Formats: structure tokens, C-alpha cells, sequence
């Protein structure tokens, strides 16, 4: 249901060539800092491109994120944001009511002696976010279920003898304080918060709250700059139903060129890495740029950022363990 | 004619050493306990901001120590003055589960909810004893409980949401038996990392030898025995019980502390000072958390003074209160350093006899050490120089001990000055 | 009843004659340790210990609304073979409230479904209630039976919750565990903590810890083949010690304002002593050391029939409690030297790491005259900086 002012105000949106920064901004307005993170959470929210090749074997387009860091860096805050953002979602905390289900499950009612099949909250969430909190408190059938979806992406019930298997195409968003393993290599990019003690950062993280205190009284006061979470849900809905990318061939070029020099780095720096796997996840990176502003193809810019990216985030968290 | 005497004990100035005189009479010493479970009993002004964020208006209190420390007394004092008062138990034999749970009833084969100890003392002070021992699924779900103030569930379509907003005054014993300086608060507790974070006031309770303090109460345990046969430390007027009970409900019916007179860049001073030297030091960090516990803690004093508008004052007490907790909470050497490097936030509104008595409390120390390790006994009485505690007192920029010799407290330890001798003489 | 003189009255003259002769005997605790437990030989000290908890203490409640304990325990830990069971063997032939286990306790809440009634079979705790339990194997509990166990001991109380039925019954009584330390032998190098397996409250919960030691003292042991030979080849009799028992439970002492200061003053004394770096205590004091000593000079005084408590059984009561605890040059000088150590640093910004060594030589000689204690000093100071160099440490 979107009347054509709405398109014509996504399409003006979309043709600006700040939106990328824009979009950065708008998430999680009240958090300060950590403009790094904003920016790899627009990226998961836009999501890559879903591929079918001939063999009929299908390559996944969703993008997983995963924050580690000391406590108190509003790590929920941000989750609560981001699952109230996408148009699908769903919020599971970690071991607090076995972190909601997240595992299909047959129970019997007794009185009506029926057996009923619901899913578990994956299923609920398919081809949407699926945000985490205290991820290593998981329950073992619970972490059985998150290593199966995340793989093959489809969740079976074999229990009773009723044996079906269901799907769920999410991404996963998770939150832990600190370190499975297999689980932690699924994932795309690894970002290590750590804390600053800059003087102004801190002075002003202190001024911003205290600010917030006092206009509790004043919480009707707006924000300029951002976009409205109703128009971001929006936005997201029409480049997600309406643009899939594909890089060009210059970038294909420049990216194979970066990852035989990062690998040829690597095994020198070994003597004295990089897989495919991550090379996937850059791409897919790029794919969710280029469906963020909008176009058919994405160019070299597109790497350059999606490799920043990934040097900040997956290469730093590797070099600081 | 009530109302008019609640606004004639707000008229004098000086209420609050009243109300902290007033607070566990039978308890003596631990005046830092006393002061947190009045500030926690007084309660803070809580807001809401917007439906993204809610703002809690209780002020937790963790009481960890040593065997034999007083600690039960002061949750039983709580329980009897505090209205809506919940006590309860962690360790077991019959004990209530901390938080509600839906469990399916057996017989019936219908699903069914079972109250918490949280949830039916809403809006009330709940007290759990020997809260180091925990059940499982109470582990996992204080901490949310804590968080959120309301437990939700979903179970086959019952989707109910109860409300659990009241204020936890647990204790617990630390590992090993005694309480280790040399270690932080965090490993001489069996609790995980964030249960000890939501609480706002930690407080350590040690065990040392303090024969004054031995005899008295040793004298207030024997006349105890005696009056059920078959003294102010503060120095000032205890308020009645019943006058602090409607005191305490007008505190929390007709008054509401706002926040328009802060000093904002004080406060971002003492938060980026402090880190600076948990960070460099490499202890605990301060977060924002201890901001908002220091705000909470001043909104209490706000309205333990009936004011509207919360005084500077205010913020200095709440500053120094959380300041205190968050040193004592660290290691030995990593508290000496912080005490030095903080001293003038720590020192607001501080007798200064009450730091001569300190300095004579460590020369007496200093004599007592020295005879068991040379004449293996003691001796029954102490003499010590003046002129080191005049230099000390120099040091700290304190003078005039005639007036500290001349106080009662001088007197009541015990002490006795000798002008001819330049001693200070102590009798046990 | 419980009035004393009407139990009297419902006693016989020749009763209350023998009564009064037990009450008028000058050497009373002798003759009733020798009789309540003829056959053990020595051990005095624990048979005195047991005929205080025989005996117990005035119970009082607070205007609180609490309840102050009025009853005493007594834990044995010794060597095998030791005859500790037969202690509580003879506790039980004396007391007829006595009920002996092996470590079903507490209560059994069976539900007599025809008619619907969850009637509680009483447990050995309920059996024994207003009387002495004595618990055999106390270190082979489960940790459901130290739960209940420490809960009896902390609230005297018997909480139950079966089939949804949460009840709560009391449960007042003295216990008389005993257990063998870890291993079978008891190391004096090691603390009371290392010896016994037990919980820590349970541990701090007990009073009168009565430890056995064999010794394999010969004459003793020419004693025990003699009496043990002798049994294969009292001054008052048990009916006479139930009488008098009751008598003096019946009674209802009060302290006095000089057995109020003398008991300050032990209570002092005591707290010095376990302060006192000299030799280490097997169990540190608290408060509960004071209210343990109450309770045994409120029993002396009951058992004596004065109805005040009088100086004379505050210094038994602190005899006792002192026999009770076990205490399990290099340091005592070390301490000393690092008091210096600190001083000085404070007081004088220099400080230097063997010159300053070499000072405090003569600085600990200020008061003797040997070279070799000198040369024991460096050793010293080699040792402790093997181990630290005053690092940051308290103490
Ligand atoms: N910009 C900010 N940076 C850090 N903390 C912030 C910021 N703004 C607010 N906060 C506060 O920091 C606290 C962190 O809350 P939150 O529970 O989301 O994070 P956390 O302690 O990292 O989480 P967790 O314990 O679940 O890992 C909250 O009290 C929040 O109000
Ligand atoms: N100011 C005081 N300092 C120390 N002890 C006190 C003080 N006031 C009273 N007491 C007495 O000290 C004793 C300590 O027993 P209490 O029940 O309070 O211990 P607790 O702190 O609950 O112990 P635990 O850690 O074993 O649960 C009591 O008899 C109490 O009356
Ligand atoms: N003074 C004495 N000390 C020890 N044993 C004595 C003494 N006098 C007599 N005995 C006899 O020596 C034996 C002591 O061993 P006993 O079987 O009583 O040990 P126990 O306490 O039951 O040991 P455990 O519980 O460790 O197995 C008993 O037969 C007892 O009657």
C-alpha cells in the first residue's frame, strides 16, 4: 500500500548522492558515535542479491553482523532500533525464556490430545532481521538450531514422528559481551567495540546524557537531518521488492586484483588469511551498496567502500586477538 | 496539624543526620550502610523517556561482607519500618522464586502462572537474603527483571505481562569465607558481571578489631539479653519512627525534585577525570550507569530534604556517595591511589575531628602492631607523640587540636591528652 | 508444672531430699561427668562439654519480634577408633527425648488419599524436638540434609513443601554431630577448615568444637586393655541425674551487672588473643564467640540451682571456651620491618633497596646484640625478596 507520492519521494530520495551518509545518520539517532557500526547496520538492513544458477543451487544475499565489546555501549538499545526498522523482524534475548523459541517445535496440547507445529521465531522471521542479545548464554538446542539455519538456511522438525523441514532466510544481527567457533567463522564482519578515553568524547557523552535527563520533561523535541523510522521502513521495502544488483566487470577486475595481493601478503606475512569465503561477503557488501542508491550496477566506488569496510572491521578484530 | 509538623522538621537544615541517627537504632556503626538504605528507602523521582527508554526510580543496595556482621539486622529493620515490605530467601527450604514463571499445572494439564517474589512486592521494598545462592533460571532471569522492571511471557497464547517495580536490598557472603582486599569486589562475590552492575550502591562490610566498638557492643548485646529477661554517633536528635514514616509517605506523595539547577560540566569533569584513572590504572571503568546512579541518588536527597529543586549540596552527596562505592569496590593499591588522587569531592561535608580521629585510630594502630611484634603482648595503655599528628594534620591543613581535644568523641574513645608530656594517652 | 516447686510437690520427700543433697554438692560437676559416662576414660573436657548441652541455656525473644537462641551444639572430630560414637551412644541411653541417626530427617508429608489428608510422618528432627539429636556420620550428609540441617540450626524451623503443600514447623533442639576429619587424620598444621569437610555455615553455626587426638599415650593404653579386659571379666544414679536434670531446667538464671563487665572484659581479652599474630587460631572470633560464652555461663549457673549468674562460672564458661579453640621469630621480626618499611617511606621521600637493608640490620639490633641474627636478617630479606620486594600488597 504506497500511493505514488510516496515512490516519487523515494525516487528524489534515492538521487541524491549523499543518501549513503543520510541513511548512516538515521539509524539510532540517540546513540552517539560509532558512526562505523551505523554504517555496517545500513548495509544489513538493505541486505544483498539472492542468486539461482542453473544447477538450481542457490546463493544467499543476507549479511551477518556480530559486535563484541565491553558492557555498557548500548548494544541493546541498538538491536531494539534496528528489529523496529526492517519490515520484518523479531527480538530474541539470549537464555531469557530459552531466547524466545528459535527452535520448530511440536508440543500436544492435552486436553484437545492434538499436536501442534509451530515454528520457531526464524521461521517467523524469513527474509527478514533476526536480532540476538547475549549471544554465548544460547541454550545447546538452541545453538544446534542457529549453526543449522545459518548454513542451509532451512529448519527441519523430526520429533514425534512428524518430519518436515521449514525455511528461514534471515539475518542474523547478534550482540555478545565476549567469546561456537563455527558459528563466530559464519559470520561476515566481527566488530570488536572497544572504549575510548578522549577527553571530548567523553565529555560529550556525559553532556548528552545528562541533556537527555534533563528533557525527559522535553522528549517532544525532534531531530533534524534524520529520516522518520515509518519512511525508512518504507524506503527499505521498495529497493528491497524493486532493485538487485550486479557488479560491472572494472570491479570485479579491481576486486580479484585486491584479494591476490591480500593473499599473496598474507602467506608472505605466514612465512615470517584471506578465503573466499570473506571475498563472497565483500561482494555481497557491494550488492547491498548499489541496491542502497538505487542503480543496476555497482561501481568501483562500491568496492572501495565495502573493502574499507571489511579492513575495519574483520582484519582488526583478526590483528587484535 | 501532621502536614504542619512535616514542614517544621523540613524548616531545620539538619534533618538528614536525624533521619540517619533514626535509621537501624539498634545497629551501631556502619554509618555508610545507614546512609544507602536511607537514600534507598527515601527512593529517587523516576521518568519516562518516551516509550523508547524508561528511567527507574528505586536505588538497589548490595550488602557483601563477613560472617557475624550485622547484615541480617538491617534487612529486618527494613522490613519493619518500609510499607509493602517482601522478605524472602535464595538458598532454599521453601524459599520464593525470585521471578514468575508459567508452569503447567500437573493435575489439571493447564497452564497456569506462578507469582514471583519481585512481582508481589510492586511498588515496595523487596529483601532477599543470602542472594549469592540462586537457582538457575532465577540467575538468568534477575537480571532482565532488574532491567525491565516487568517479566513477560508467552506460552501457547497466554501472553501476560506483569509489572515488578520495587527495590532490592539483597546480601550474601563473599567467597572463601573472608572478605580479600587484594582483590576486586567482582572476585570476592559468586555473582556474574551484570547482576552486580545493575545494582546502584555497593557496599563492603569488613571485619577488624576495634575494642571501643567491641565493648559497646558487647554492653548493647548484654543489656539486650537483660531487657528481654524473662548512643548517637551522629551526635544529633533521633526522629520518631511514626513522625519519619509520614515524612517518608510525603516524600513520596507531594514532591517532585526536577533537575533544571545542574551543573553539567562539573559532572563531565569527575565522569572524564575518573575514567582517565580507571582506564590508566586498568581497574573497573566508570560508565554511564554511575551517572545515572549518581543522578537517582541526588534526586533522593532532594526530596529527603523536601526541597523541590535539587541544591548543589544534593550533587555533592550523591557524588561523593557514588564515589566512595566505586573506590571501595576496587583493589587495595588502585583504592590507596584513587583515594589520593580524589580527595576534595570525598571530603564534602567531613568533620574535621572526624579525620583526627583517623589519624589517631592509625597511630594507635601503628603503636599496637609494633608491641605484639616486639613484646609479643599488648599494653593497656597507648602514648604516642602529639607532634606526628600535628605534622599530619598539617599535611591535610588541619590545625587546632585544643577544640578536637575538647570534643566528646575524643572523650568517648577513650583518649586523654597530655599538655606537659606532648602525649596522647589511650585506656582500654 | 513448670514451676519448679510444683514438680517438687508432685515429687516424693525422699526426692526432693536427694534433690536438694545433689544441689548442696560442692564438687557436683565432677561427680556428674564421672557419672554420666562411667566407661570412657579421660577426656574430661568434652564430657563437661556434653553435660552443658545436657543442661542449655536460658532462652529469651526480642521486643523485635526475634528469637534469641537459648540451646547449645557440640561437634566432635577425631581420629578412628577413637570412641566418639560411643559419646553419643551414651546420650541416648541417658536422654529418653534423645534420637540417634546415621545421617526422612526432617519430615515425610504422605497424603492419606481416601481421606484426603496429607498427614506428616515426623522426622528425626520433629522426633527430637525440646531435647538433644545426635547425628552420627555428620561429614556423609547430602547436600539436601546440610541444607536442612543448617536451616535447623539458623531458624529453628522445619519449612516442607510436597504435592503444593508449603508448611513451616518448628524445630527446636541442640545437636551433638559428630565426624571424622578428611582422610582419617587429623593434620595440626592445617586449620579446622582443611580438617573437616563441612559447609561454612554449618562449620560457624556449632560451638564447644571438641577435637580428639589419639596421642598413643602408653599408660593410657595400659588403661584401656585393663578396663576393656576388666569389662570382659556412680556417685548418683541415672533416675536421681534425670530429677536433678529437670530441677535445674525448671530454674531460670539472669546475669548479673559484675558478671556483665567481667564477661565485657573476657570477651575483650579473647578478641585480643585471636587478633594476636603470635599463633595462628584455627577458626577466627566474632560476635558469636560472646553469645557462645553467655549461653555456657547462663548453664553453669543452672546447674549450680543460683538463679544469677555469678563471676565464678564466667571464668569456667571462659576456661572452656578457651581449651576449646587450638592454635595451630622469622615473621614476628619480618612484621615488625615492614612497619618500618612503610613508616619510613611516608615520613622520608628516600629509599634505597640494600643500603636501606643494611640500616634496618641495626634498626632491628636497637634492642639485642648477635651477629648471627644479623646474618639471619639478610637471609631473611634474601627469602622475602625470592618471594617480593614490599610490592603493593596489603599487609
Ligand atoms: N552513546 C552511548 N554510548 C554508551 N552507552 C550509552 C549511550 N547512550 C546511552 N547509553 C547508556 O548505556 C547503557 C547501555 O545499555 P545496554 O543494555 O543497551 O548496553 P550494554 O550494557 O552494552 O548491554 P549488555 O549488558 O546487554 O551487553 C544504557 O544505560 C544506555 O542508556
Ligand atoms: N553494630 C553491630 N556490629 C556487630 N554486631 C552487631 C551489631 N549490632 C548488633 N550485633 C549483633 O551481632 C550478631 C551478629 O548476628 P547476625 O544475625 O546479625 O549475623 P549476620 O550478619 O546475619 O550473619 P551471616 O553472615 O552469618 O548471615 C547479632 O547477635 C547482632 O545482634
Ligand atoms: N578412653 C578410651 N578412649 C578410646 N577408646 C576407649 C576408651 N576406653 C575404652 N575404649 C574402647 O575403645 C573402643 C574405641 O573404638 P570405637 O569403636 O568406640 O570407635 P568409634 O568412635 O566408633 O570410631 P569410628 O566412628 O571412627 O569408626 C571402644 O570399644 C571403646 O569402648
Amino acid at each position: 500500500a504506497i500511493t505514488p507520492q510516496e515512490e516519487e519521494e523515494f525516487r528524489r530520495l534515492a538521487a541524491k548522492p549523499d543518501i549513503y551518509e543520510t541513511v548512516a545518520k538515521s539509524i539510532a539517532p540517540s546513540i552517539y558515535g560509532s558512526s562505523d557500526i551505523k554504517k555496517a547496520i545500513a548495509c544489513l538492513l538493505f541486505g544483498g542479491s539472492r542468486k539461482r544458477l542453473p544447477d538450481g543451487l542457490t546463493r544467499r544475499g543476507d549479511v551477518n553482523l556480530l559486535m563484541l565489546g565491553d558492557p555498557g555501549t548500548a548494544k541493546s538499545q541498538l538491536l531494539k532500533f534496528v528489529e523496529r526498522c526492517s519490515p520484518i523482524g523479531v527480538y530474541t534475548s539470549g537464555k531469557g525464556s530459552s531466547a524466545a523459541g528459535l527452535t520448530a517445535s511440536v508440543m500436544r496440547d492435552p486436553v484437545s490430545r492434538n499436536f501442534i507445529m509451530e515454528g520457531g521465531a526464524m521461521v517467523l522471521a524469513d527474509g527478514g532481521v533476526v536480532c540476538i542479545d547475549e549471544f554465548d548464554k544460547m541454550r545447546e538446542d538452541d545453538r544446534v538450531a542457529i549453526h543449522e539455519a545459518m548454513e542451509q538456511q532451512t529448519i527441519s522438525i523430526a520429533k514425534a514422528g512428524i518430519t518436515t523441514t521449514l525455511n528461514s532466510r534471515c539475518s542474523v544481527l547478534a550482540a555478545a559481551n565476549s567469546v561456537m567457533p563455527t558459528i563466530l567463522s559464519r559470520f561476515d564482519m566481527i566488530f570488536i567495540v572497544k572504549d575510548e578515553h578522549n577527553e571530548q568524547r567523553d565529555m560529550t557523552l556525559a553532556k548528552h546524557v545528562m541533556n537527555v535527563h534533563l528533557s525527559a520533561r522535553t522528549q517532544s523535541s525532534s531531530v533534524e537531518g534524520e529520516v522518520d523510522l515509518n519512511t525508512l521502513k518504507k524506503y527499505i521495502a521498495y529497493c528491497r521488492a524493486k532493485c538487485g544488483p550486479r557488479l560491472s566487470a572494472e570491479a570485479a577486475e579491481k576486486l580479484k586484483n585486491r584479494y591476490i595481493l591480500m593473499r599473496s601478503g598474507a602467506r608472505e606475512h605466514e612465512r615470517e588469511p584471506i578465503t573466499v569465503r570473506q571475498l563472497e561477503a565483500i561482494v555481497r557488501i557491494s550488492e547491498s551498496l548499489g541496491k542502497m542508491k538505487l542503480q543496476p550496477f555497482a561501481t568501483e566506488t562500491d568496492v572501495e567502500e565495502a573493502l574499507r569496510l571489511f579492513q575495519v572491521s574483520t582484519l582488526d578484530a583478526a590483528m587484535s586477538g | 496539624e501532621d502536614v504542619k509538623a512535616i514542614v517544621a522538621l523540613s524548616k531545620d537544615e539538619r534533618i538528614g543526620e536525624r533521619i540517619f541517627a533514626s535509621i537501624a537504632p539498634s545497629i551501631y556503626g556502619h554509618e555508610d550502610i545507614k546512609r544507602g538504605l536511607a537514600l534507598a528507602l527515601f527512593g529517587g523521582e523516576a521518568k519516562n523517556p518516551g516509550g523508547k527508554h524508561k528511567v527507574r526510580g528505586d536505588i538497589n543496595v548490595l550488602l557483601c561482607g563477613d560472617p557475624g556482621t550485622a547484615k541480617s539486622q538491617f534487612l529486618k529493620y527494613v522490613e519493619k519500618v518500609a510499607s509493602r515490605a517482601v522478605f524472602t530467601t535464595g538458598q532454599g527450604a521453601s524459599a520464593v522464586g525470585l521471578t514468575a514463571y508459567v508452569q503447567r499445572h500437573p493435575v489439571t494439564k493447564e497452564w497456569t502462572l506462578e507469582a514471583g517474589a519481585l512481582v508481589l512486592a510492586d511498588r515496595g521494598v523487596c529483601l532477599i537474603d543470602e542472594f549469592d545462592k540462586m537457582n538457575d533460571q532465577d540467575r538468568t532471569s534477575i537480571h532482565e527483571a532488574m532491567e525491565q522492571q516487568s517479566i513477560s511471557i508467552s506460552k501457547a497464547g497466554i501472553v501476560t505481562s506483569l509489572q515488578a517495580r520495587c527495590t532490592v536490598i539483597a546480601a550474601s557472603n563473599p567467597i572463601g569465607g573472608r572478605y580479600d582486599p587484594s582483590l576486586t569486589f567482582s572476585e570476592n562475590v559468586d555473582l556474574t558481571e551484570p547482576i552486580v552492575s545493575r545494582f546502584d550502591i555497593l557496599c563492603v562490610v569488613r571485619d577488624t578489631v576495634d575494642p571501643v566498638q567491641d565493648e559497646m557492643l558487647a554492653r548493647f548485646v548484654v543489656s539486650s539479653h537483660i531487657k528481654h529477661h524473662p548512643p548517637n554517633t551522629f551526635g544529633v536528635e533521633a526522629l520518631p519512627q511514626e513522625v519519619l514514616k509520614k515524612y517518608i509517605m510525603y516524600a513520596k506523595e507531594k514532591i517532585r525534585p526536577k533537575l533544571n539547577q545542574m551543573d553539567q560540566d562539573k559532572v563531565a569533569k569527575m565522569y572524564s577525570d575518573l575514567r582517565k584513572e580507571s582506564m590508566a590504572t586498568g581497574s573497573i571503568p566508570i560508565t554511564v550507569r554511575h551517572i545515572e546512579s549518581m543522578i537517582r541518588m541526588a534526586e533522593a536527597h532532594a526530596r529527603m530534604h523536601l526541597r523541590d529543586y535539587v541544591v548543589e549540596d544534593d550533587v555533592n552527596m550523591a557524588i561523593r556517595v557514588m564515589l566512595e562505592s566505586f573506590i571501595d569496590t576496587q583493589k587495595f593499591s588502585v583504592m590507596r591511589s584513587m583515594r589520593k588522587t580524589f580527595a576534595r569531592y570525598l571530603a564534602f561535608r567531613r568533620d574535621n575531628n572526624e579525620l583526627l580521629l583517623f589519624v589517631l585510630k592509625q597511630l594507635i594502630a601503628e603503636q599496637v602492631t609494633y608491641q605484639r611484634n616486639r613484646y609479643g603482648a599488648q599494653q593497656d595503655t597507648i602514648e604516642v607523640p602529639e607532634k606526628d599528628l600535628v605534622d599530619k594534620a598539617r599535611q591535610i591543613n588541619i590545625h587546632n587540636l585544643s577544640a578536637f581535644y575538647d570534643s566528646d568523641l575524643f572523650k568517648m574513645n577513650k583518649f586523654t591528652h597530655d599538655v606537659k608530656k606532648k602525649l596522647i594517652i589511650q585506656q582500654f | 508444672d513448670q514451676t519448679a516447686e510444683s514438680i517438687k510437690n508432685q515429687m516424693t520427700v525422699q526426692e526432693w531430699e536427694k534433690v536438694f543433697e545433689m544441689s548442696q554438692d560442692k564438687n557436683l560437676y565432677h561427680n556428674l561427668c564421672t557419672s554420666l559416662f562411667p566407661t570412657i576414660h579421660g577426656n574430661d573436657e568434652i564430657k563437661r562439654g556434653v553435660l552443658l548441652m545436657l543442661f542449655g541455656g536460658v532462652p529469651k525473644t526480642t521486643m523485635e519480634g526475634t528469637s534469641l537462641r537459648g540451646d547449645i551444639n557440640v561437634c566432635i572430630v577425631g581420629d578412628p577408633s577413637t570412641s566418639k560414637s560411643q559419646f553419643l551412644k551414651h546420650v541416648e541411653e541417658f536422654s529418653p527425648r534423645a534420637v540417634y541417626t546415621s545421617g526422612g530427617l526432617t519430615a515425610a508429608v504422605v497424603k492419606d488419599e481416601e481421606s484426603h489428608e496429607f498427614v506428616i510422618e515426623a522426622g528425626a528432627l520433629m522426633l527430637a524436638d525440646n531435647g538433644v539429636c545426635c547425628i552420627d556420620e555428620f561429614d556423609k550428609m547430602d547436600l539436601k540434609d546440610q541444607v536442612a540441617i543448617h536451616e535447623a540450626m539458623e531458624q529453628q524451623t522445619i519449612s516442607i513443601t510436597k504435592a503444593g503443600v508449603k508448611a513451616t514447623l518448628n524445630a527446636r533442639t541442640s545437636i551433638l554431630a559428630a565426624a571424622n576429619p578428611v582422610g582419617g587424620r587429623y593434620e595440626r598444621s592445617k586449620s579446622l577448615k582443611h580438617n573437616v569437610n563441612l559447609s561454612a555455615p554449618i562449620m560457624s553455626r556449632f560451638d564447644l568444637f571438641f577435637i580428639l587426638v589419639d596421642e598413643c599415650n602408653e599408660v593410657t593404653d595400659y588403661a584401656i586393655a585393663r578396663r576393656i579386659v576388666d569389662l570382659h571379666a556412680r556417685v548418683y544414679s541415672i533416675e536421681d541425674i534425670q530429677r536433678y536434670l529437670l530441677f535445674a531446667r525448671q530454674f531460670q538464671p539472669k546475669i548479673t551487672k559484675e558478671a556483665e563487665e567481667f564477661i565485657v572484659e573476657q570477651y575483650r581479652r579473647l578478641r585480643q588473643r585471636d587478633g594476636s599474630g603470635v599463633a595462628k587460631s584455627s577458626w577466627r572470633i566474632t560476635v558469636r564467640q560472646l553469645e557462645s560464652l553467655i549461653r555456657l555461663s547462663e548453664s553453669m549457673a543452672r546447674m549450680h540451682c543460683s538463679d544469677e549468674v555469678q563471676p565464678k562460672h564466667v571464668k569456667e564458661a571462659f576456661r572452656l571456651l578457651s581449651k576449646s579453640i587450638i592454635r595451630v621469630k622469622q615473621i614476628s621480626n619480618l612484621l615488625v620491618l615492614y612497619m618500618q618499611k612503610m613508616e619510613e617511606t611516608e615520613e622520608e621521600c628516600h629509599l634505597t633497596t640494600t643500603d636501606l637493608v643494611n640500616w634496618y640490620l641495626k634498626e632491628m639490633e636497637a634492642e639485642i646484640e648477635t651477629e648471627t641474627e644479623l646474618i639471619l636478617k639478610k637471609r631473611l630479606i634474601e627469602k622475602v625478596i625470592h618471594r617480593l620486594i614490599y610490592y603493593d600488597h596489603i599487609l
